[PDB]
């Protein structure tokens, strides 16, 4: 029985000699721990995507086998086999998937990342204004953490910057490679408030805030007139936008109808 | 969404920006591998720009090609058919543009869209399909939509429709 | 701390060879010492994996932190290239 | 993961065995030390994969240096 396995590792050393001399489930077995033994060793000692034709030429356990290699293998020959894996199309994928977003550290390997998700949705000096960044970005920490939007004296603070941050864009009225994430820069500081996409972000960020407060967890209804007033003030300074004010205005009207559609369905 | 509240921001804002079509789509890519964000959200935002935005059509058609390479054409279907069910002639528009040039897609649309209460008010006479047929003209798929006969020549705007045409 | 500077396979080895010796055997306390043996190795190999998974779980978020913070530096360069 | 609930199936098959038949066990057993041996490799080359994860990552602070210093360059070009 062991014979019949050291004549299995003989005779799939191609295929078709392989599948000839292959001629009732722990024999399967041993010819799956076979390909798991030319496998480790062709991980020790490309072919491993020859083997992986092989068996899908032949036949569960390739699932583990590929398993196996996306864990050995770091970062090149990882992304060959992954594109190998897309020109192929259970829980196992998953698993890999996984893995494969928990190694990851998003710096530069995000663009991997999206193609593992699109392939499982088709599965399924200067003076510098220190507190006017310390507001901001505590405020951006707000939005971070929706879950402190719930007390008293962390409202206090978000009733207290969010106006004056507020105060600061109604007063500037501007009247007009790529990078990833918000920039946390003391220095410059004076980019971000030419540009009126970044005040975008910003309003879009706090409409998305408001709708999620008007979708324990109660507050008082003074705060809510606060939110509906700031608001409509926020809807104010988006029909400010000299390109397209009030027709981006109503899309972000059909946007929020849609997202409460949305939400009521699920 | 309750939890990537500056992914969907970010989409939001760029496909709020003034008209390329590639380097928006490594932005697309680019999101969705930070933000974590679901495909299918993220195809519904680019679907509702695209009826909010009649202008600029092929750019988002070709956008909309090159995204549905990467994926399954039954999701289209089976989205449109979550919009119908939600409720507006945008969706009519959308749903005219995408079964004209490309992504062709006729019979999940009319199973997602009745069929005995039809025959039953035309064995007594002797919603959103007619919008179809108003904004389809505004044509083979049309002509298999007619397959009641004069149903549709019974309404006055599928008429000014096929007048128009 | 003892099992990581330890560490191997050597274990492994002695533990095929017994696997070995015991298959001759059947053609006693061996065998129970043999599948101790098997079972402590298993639970030094998943440590060893836990302790390399969280060390280059820290290596990554350390390098992640480190390409970020350059990745701000070359990004405030380019927009004060791109004001200029 | 999955290794632990192997490796735990293994040491229950080892305990089944020690508790025709007998060459169909010793095939059996032989069997889930050629799969232990095939985890135990694979914890090696988890290991050799973290190492070399390390030096990937000292090669990343080494460029994070070099882009550091460009970006000094960057600065005074700016």
């Amino acid at each position: 029985l062991p014979e019949a396995r050291t004549r299995f590792t003989k005779s799939t050393r191609n295929i078709k000699p392989l599948l000839s001399t292959f001629s009732e489930n722990e024999k399967k077995c041993t010819l799956d721990q076979a390909f798991r033994g030319i496998l480790e060793e062709e991980i020790i000692n490309n072919v491993l995507a020859i083997i992986s034709l092989a068996i899908g030429g032949v036949t569960s356990t390739p699932f583990v086998l590929l398993g196996d290699v996306l864990d050995c293998l770091p970062l090149d020959q990882c992304d060959t086999i992954f594109t190998f894996v897309e020109k192929n199309v259970k829980n196992y994928l998953l698993r890999m998937c996984n893995d494969l977003l928990r190694r990851l550290s998003k710096s530069q390997n995000t663009v991997f990342c999206g193609r593992i998700q699109l392939f499982l949705a088709r599965l399924f000096s200067i003076p510098i204004d220190y507190n006017l960044y310390r507001k901001f970005w505590s405020l951006q920490d707000y939005f971070r953490n929706p879950v402190q939007c719930y007390e008293k004296i962390s409202w206090k603070t978000f009733l207290k910057y969010s106006e004056e941050v507020l105060a600061v864009f109604k007063s500037y009225k501007l009247d007009d490679v790529y990078f990833a994430k918000f920039l946390t820069s003391e220095k410059l500081m004076d980019l971000q408030l030419s540009d009126s996409n970044f005040r975008r972000h910003i309003l879009l960020q706090y409409l998305i805030l408001f709708q999620y407060l008007k979708g324990n967890y109660v507050l008082t209804d003074e705060q809510s007139l606060w939110i509906e007033d700031t608001t409509k003030s926020v809807y104010q300074l988006l029909s400010e936008n000299p390109p397209d004010g009030e027709r981006f205005s109503k899309m972000v009207e059909h946007i929020l109808n849609t997202e409460e559609n949305w939400n009521s369905w699920k | 969404l309750r939890e990537e509240n500056e992914g969907y921001a970010k989409l939001i804002a760029e496909l709020g920006q003034d008209l390329t079509s590639d380097l928006i789509l490594e932005n697309i890519k680019s999101l969705i591998g930070c933000f974590n964000l679901d495909p299918n959200r993220v195809l519904d935002v680019i679907l509702e720009v695209f009826e909010c935005r009649p202008e600029h059509d092929d750019f988002f058609i070709s956008l909309l090609e090159s995204y549905m390479s990467m994926c399954e054409p039954q999701t289209l279907c089976h989205i449109l058919g979550f919009k119908f069910k939600f409720y507006p002639s945008s969706l009519y528009r959308v749903a005219a543009v995408l079964l004209q040039f490309n992504l062709i897609d006729l019979d999940d649309l009319y199973v997602h869209l009745i069929m005995d209460e039809h025959k039953r008010e035309i064995a007594e006479a002797k919603n959103q399909k007619l919008g179809l047929l108003e904004a389809l003209l505004k044509w083979q798929h049309a002509q298999n939509i007619m397959d009641p006969p004069y149903y549709a020549a019974s309404h006055k705007l599928i008429a000014l429709a096929i007048c128009k045409l | 701390a003892e099992v990581d500077l330890r560490d191997y396979k050597y274990t492994c080895q002695e533990l095929q060879r017994l696997m070995a010796e015991i298959q001759d055997l059947k053609s006693a306390i061996e065998i129970e010492e043999r599948r101790i043996q098997s079972c402590v190795h298993f639970m030094t190999l998943k440590k060893l994996n836990r302790l390399a998974h969280i060390r280059l779980k820290k290596g990554r978020d350390q390098t992640h932190e480190a390409k970020q913070k350059v990745d701000a530096y070359h990004l405030q360069l380019q927009n004060l290239l791109y004001e200029v | 993961a999955g290794d632990d609930r192997r490796i735990n199936l293994l040491v229950k098959s080892f305990i089944k065995w020690c508790n025709e038949e007998g060459y169909s066990q010793y095939q059996r057993m032989l069997s889930t030390l050629s799969q232990c041996e095939f985890s135990m490799g694979k914890t090696l080359l988890v290991y050799d994969m973290n190492l070399r994860e390390m030096e990937n990552y000292e090669k990343i602070y080494k460029e994070i240096e070099c882009s550091i210093a460009g970006a000094h360059e960057k600065i005074a070009e700016c």
